[PDB]
RNA sequence: AAAACAGUGAAAUUGUGUGUGGACCCGAAUGGAUCGGGCCCGUCUUGAAACACGGACCAAGGAGUGCACAUACACU
């Protein structure tokens, strides 16, 4: 270690550590849409959502 | 072919046996196979070439350059300009006092004899002119 | 005798151009700016030209901006002004004297504010219309100095030193200064 | 420039990638992290991080960002809250200003510069510097207290 | 417009190199005059300096 | 500024229109370079090599003493495999250095700020002659540009599809294109991207018609809706300047979402349409102007010559004679 | 473990024929004997032609990369 800087703390350590990629992003925001649809036929007149109170 | 550029034709002769035939090969290359002829920079420690001792060959460098006004200039006194279609010619019409036009490897017998009937016409100089078309 | 004509070929030498620079922009329109400067130096030895024409060369960081109150400041009782950068509002300020700014850039709060005060913006292409002979202009500079990251450089373990140290911070937690004068 | 060659390119050839060839690039010659900070390192701390070997300060073992966070507004700013559009109507008018500085986020309110416009104004907030108390009432506007 | 004023220009100046390199060439003729004499009178004057010498 | 003139199924035209703010603003091909190589990374998918391949083997060194080289090598018997030497990256069948890891950052970032001008001057190039034969489009039989097609446009076929564009003077691009069909080299040929085409016409529409489905099966027409236009349809390659045909109705929205200069675009929250630090390209020029010329002053053409100390040469500039005084 | 097309068919290495030399390189030449200069590369080292180590020969493979966090510079 050499030179200023922040001193480092950088937590990388722990061999058994999992990591999470995005790359299923575009396609379940499709999925959810497509199963909004659906669910608007079965109740067809009446709204998705419930009326919820202002606090 | 025995053809020169008229700009240049009492000075060509002074030019071309004025041109220097030096080869800088890589050092060692005559003593194992597995190394080529291509110039490498050596850069051992001890390496008598580097260190420029006498009686090691010489290195390339800038002072071996040739003047700006000969460089690039072929025998016959023209600089080159690659050619594969009819449309290519049209670009030396404005410049065929210094330049000539060489046919690409690759364009076949047929569309050659197309290339050379134009070349005729607009006044160019075709070095390849006999090629492939011999027979 | 000749000590004194070769300082005076010394000082005028430090302001001309150097012809050797160049603007790394790949903007078009902004190196159209530099060429015209350019052929107006070789032809002069006016000072102020000289000192714009060597401004334009510096990079983003060099050409630092200025608040409109502070150009006002620096002003020192001229007309029109003169600023190879972008100019700022000033949100402590409302009435200000009229003024011509001829500068690079200006920001949209900044000339609504100028114009309802009467004044004019022009870009440094127009400075030799706004001016016959360049004597009632004043040029003005900002600081580098003044970025936030300048309170770090040097080392806060010499004494009497005013740095600060780079840190963690929180609540409870940060490195303090403690080798300074108070 | 938006994009430019690395260096790693252009070191092909040469034998040592730079990095010497008495000093080598070898593995971890200094220790790993931050340690040997006390001694083979001291050096290195004692110039840039001296107040790093320490333990200071008051102890509260839970603590609450949202009881405590605040943000602050001086006096010489309070006319640059409102719209340039509404600041140039107030200031020929002969109606008065009343300002909250909660509905922008703001809670105390400290006593820089001078006000920038000199008639009257009623100001509303959770706290005021003597100063700024001071200068307020001078113009004859008016400071209000409010949660 | 300005496509117009770049011509003016253009034979401004070359009117002005010509008028500059006529008067360059009187200059050096008249020097050439001035030099003649002067080598003259100086040369004559290093043997009078050499007789006040001797006496 | 200029009117231009709408174009009704036959050819006739009788209606015309002023154009739209944004055609005015001026072309940064710096910004719209930038733009594009950001966006294009946007769509790629993940590659990476097996995440223990090269390391499958029981493999120990040998040690020294043995005249061999310290590289781990195969446990086996019965084999040709038996001593060979396994893990590392100079090894046949080993483990490659730095293996290619699925965690590398495939997208990119652009402002927001950036991409709304971007895609606003790469619209204004769309109305130069210069930019547009430039990119080689060829339109040397229309009659002007821009075109704005009608609607009222009846159109269900592709039989009198091409009629209506071939009226248009688009006859020559449209070869240009049927015409350009090859077989791609090297290994893409490979991996489903075969066969390259020239890029053509642009049609933008907006409102739902008949006509979209006519055209489509023509080679080389391209569609889009105004409202979600895309730089890599308006700057192909990253160079400026494709051709478009417009609906009449996609004209007219073009005052909604770009707005007009120094206000801001309801469509487009926050946008507002700017100014270069100069006006023009042309302004090296202005040196020409009176009120430059009154303030500079007059050159010297005159130069002096350079320096020669040869025997012969000097002797003619500096002529020698002897004198015999010992002064 | 190896092993694709009954395509193309490089180098190391071998036989036959024709030429030029007695380890070979650089500079300069003859009809013709040759003249002058040059120790084996890579590497650690105050110091290598070394009685310091690695290298029989050819092809193909073969070593500053990716992510996170602060940072200075250039560009928008």
């Amino acid at each position: 270690m050499r030179g200023n800087q922040m001193l480092p703390n950088n937590h990388f350590n722990k061999g058994s550590m999992k990591f999470k990629n995005w790359f299923n992003q575009p396609m379940r925001a499709l999925k959810r849409k497509e199963v909004r649809e659906q669910k608007s036929k079965i109740c067809y007149p009446n709204p998705l959502k419930k009326l919820r109170p202002v606090v | 072919m025995d053809i020169v550029n008229p700009s240049l034709s009492k000075v060509i002769d002074i030019i071309n046996k004025g041109k220097s035939k030096k080869q800088f090969k890589r050092f060692q290359s005559w003593r194992v196979k597995r190394v080529s002829e291509s110039w490498r920079k050596p850069r051992g420690i001890d390496n008598r070439m580097r260190r420029k001792f006498g009686g090691a060959p010489d290195m390339p460098g800038i002072g071996y350059k040739k003047p700006n006004a000969i460089r690039f200039l072929l025998p016959n006194g023209y600089r080159k300009i690659m050619v594969a279609c009819v449309k290519d010619l049209e670009a030396l019409i404005s410049l065929n006092s210094f330049y000539c036009a060489e046919i690409r490897h690759a364009v076949g017998s047929k569309k050659r004899i197309e290339i050379l009937e134009r070349a005729e016409e607009l006044g160019i100089l075709v070095i390849n002119k006999e090629g492939k078309l011999v027979k | 005798m000749l000590k004194q004509k070769m300082f005076e070929h010394y000082k005028k030498k430090a302001i001309l151009f150097d012809e050797s620079r160049v603007p790394r922009t790949k903007n078009v329109f902004y190196q159209s700016l530099f060429s015209l400067y350019k052929k107006v130096c070789e032809n002069t030895e006016n000072e102020i030209v000289h000192k714009i024409t060597k401004r334009l060369t510096m990079s983003r960081t060099e050409r630092h901006p200025l608040k409109l109150s502070n150009i006002i400041e620096q002003a020192n009782g001229k007309e029109i002004v003169v600023f190879v950068g972008k100019v700022l509002d000033d949100d402590k300020i409302l009435e200000i004297p009229k003024i011509t700014i001829v500068a690079l850039k200006i920001s949209k709060q900044a000339k609504e504010k100028l114009t309802l005060n009467g004044g004019e913006f022009y870009t440094l292409d127009k400075l030799f219309y706004i001016s016959k002979d360049l004597k009632d202009v004043a040029l003005v500079k900002g600081d580098k100095n003044n970025r936030k990251c300048t309170r770090y450089f040097g080392a806060s373990g010499d004494k009497g030193s005013e740095t600060y140290p780079r840190t963690r911070k929180g609540a409870r937690r940060g490195e303090r200064r403690i080798k300074n004068k108070k | 420039m938006f994009n430019k060659k690395s260096k790693s390119r252009k070191l092909r050839g040469h034998v040592s990638h730079g990095y010497g060839r008495v000093g080598k690039h070898r593995k971890h010659p200094a220790g790993r992290g931050k340690s040997g900070g006390l001694k083979h390192l001291r050096s290195l701390f004692q110039r840039y991080h001296p107040d790093h070997f320490r333990k200071l300060g008051i102890v509260m073992f839970h603590r609450n960002k949202n009881a405590d966070f605040t943000r602050t507004v001086n006096v010489s700013n309070l006319w640059g809250l409102m719209k340039l559009e509404e600041q140039m109507k107030f200031k020929s008018s002969a109606e008065v200003p009343v300002v909250d500085c909660r509905n922008y986020g703001y809670l105390k309110v400290l006593g820089g510069g001078d006000l920038s416009v000199k008639k009257p104004i009623v100001v509303i907030a959770r706290q005021f510097t003597k100063d700024a108390e001071e200068k307020i009432n001078a113009v004859g506007g008016k400071c209000v207290v409010a949660a | 417009d300005l496509i117009a004023k770049k011509e003016q220009y253009n034979l401004r100046m070359e009117e002005l190199q010509k008028k500059q390199q006529e008067q360059h060439l009187k200059r050096v003729e008249e020097n050439k005059k001035y030099a003649e004499k002067r080598t003259v009178e100086l040369l004559e004057t290093y043997k009078k300096i050499a007789l006040e010498q001797q006496l | 500024s200029r009117q231009v003139n709408i174009i009704e199924q036959d050819g006739t035209s009788s209606r015309t229109t002023s154009v739209p703010a944004v055609f005015n603003l001026n072309v940064r091909q710096d910004l719209i370079s930038f733009t594009h190589k950001n966006v294009a990374m946007n769509s790629r998918q993940p590659y990476a090599v097996k995440p223990g391949a090269g390391m499958r083997h029981s493999a120990k060194s040998w040690g020294t003493g043995r005249a061999m080289a310290r590289v781990p090598r195969v446990r086996a018997g019965g084999t040709r495999r038996a001593g060979q030497g396994a893990n590392a990256n100079f090894c046949r069948g080993g483990r490659m250095f730095a293996p290619t890891n699925v965690n590398r950052r495939w997208n990119r970032k652009t402002l927001l700020s950036i991409r709304r001008y971007a895609s606003a001057m790469a619209v204004a190039a769309t109305s130069i002659p210069a930019y547009v034969e430039g990119r080689g489009h060829r339109i040397e039989q229309i009659e002007n540009i821009p075109l704005v097609l009608s609607n009222k446009i009846d159109t269900e076929k592709t039989k009198e599809g091409i009629k209506i564009l071939y009226n248009l003077g688009l006859k020559e691009e449209l070869d240009k294109v049927e015409e350009s069909k090859n077989i791609r080299a090297g290994k893409g040929k490979w991996r489903n991207r075969r066969y390259v085409l020239k890029k053509g016409p642009l049609f933008v529409y907006t409102s739902e018609t008949s006509f979209t489905k006519a055209i489509r099966n023509i080679p080389g027409v391209d569609t889009e809706r105004v409202e979600n236009l895309s730089i890599l349809d308006l700057a192909p390659g990253g160079q400026a300047g494709r051709l478009i045909i417009w609906m009449e109705d996609a004209f007219e929205k073009l005052t909604e979402i770009y707005g007009e200069m120094n206000e801001e675009s309801k469509f487009k929250k926050g946008y507002t349409m700017g100014m270069d630090v100069a006006e023009n390209i042309d302004v090296e020029n202005i040196f020409y102007s009176d009120e430059v010329q009154e303030f500079i002053d007059i050159p010297n053409f005159i130069k002096k010559d350079k320096m020669v100390m040869e025997k012969n040469k000097l002797a003619e500039i500096q002529q020698y004679v002897e004198i015999e005084e010992r002064i």
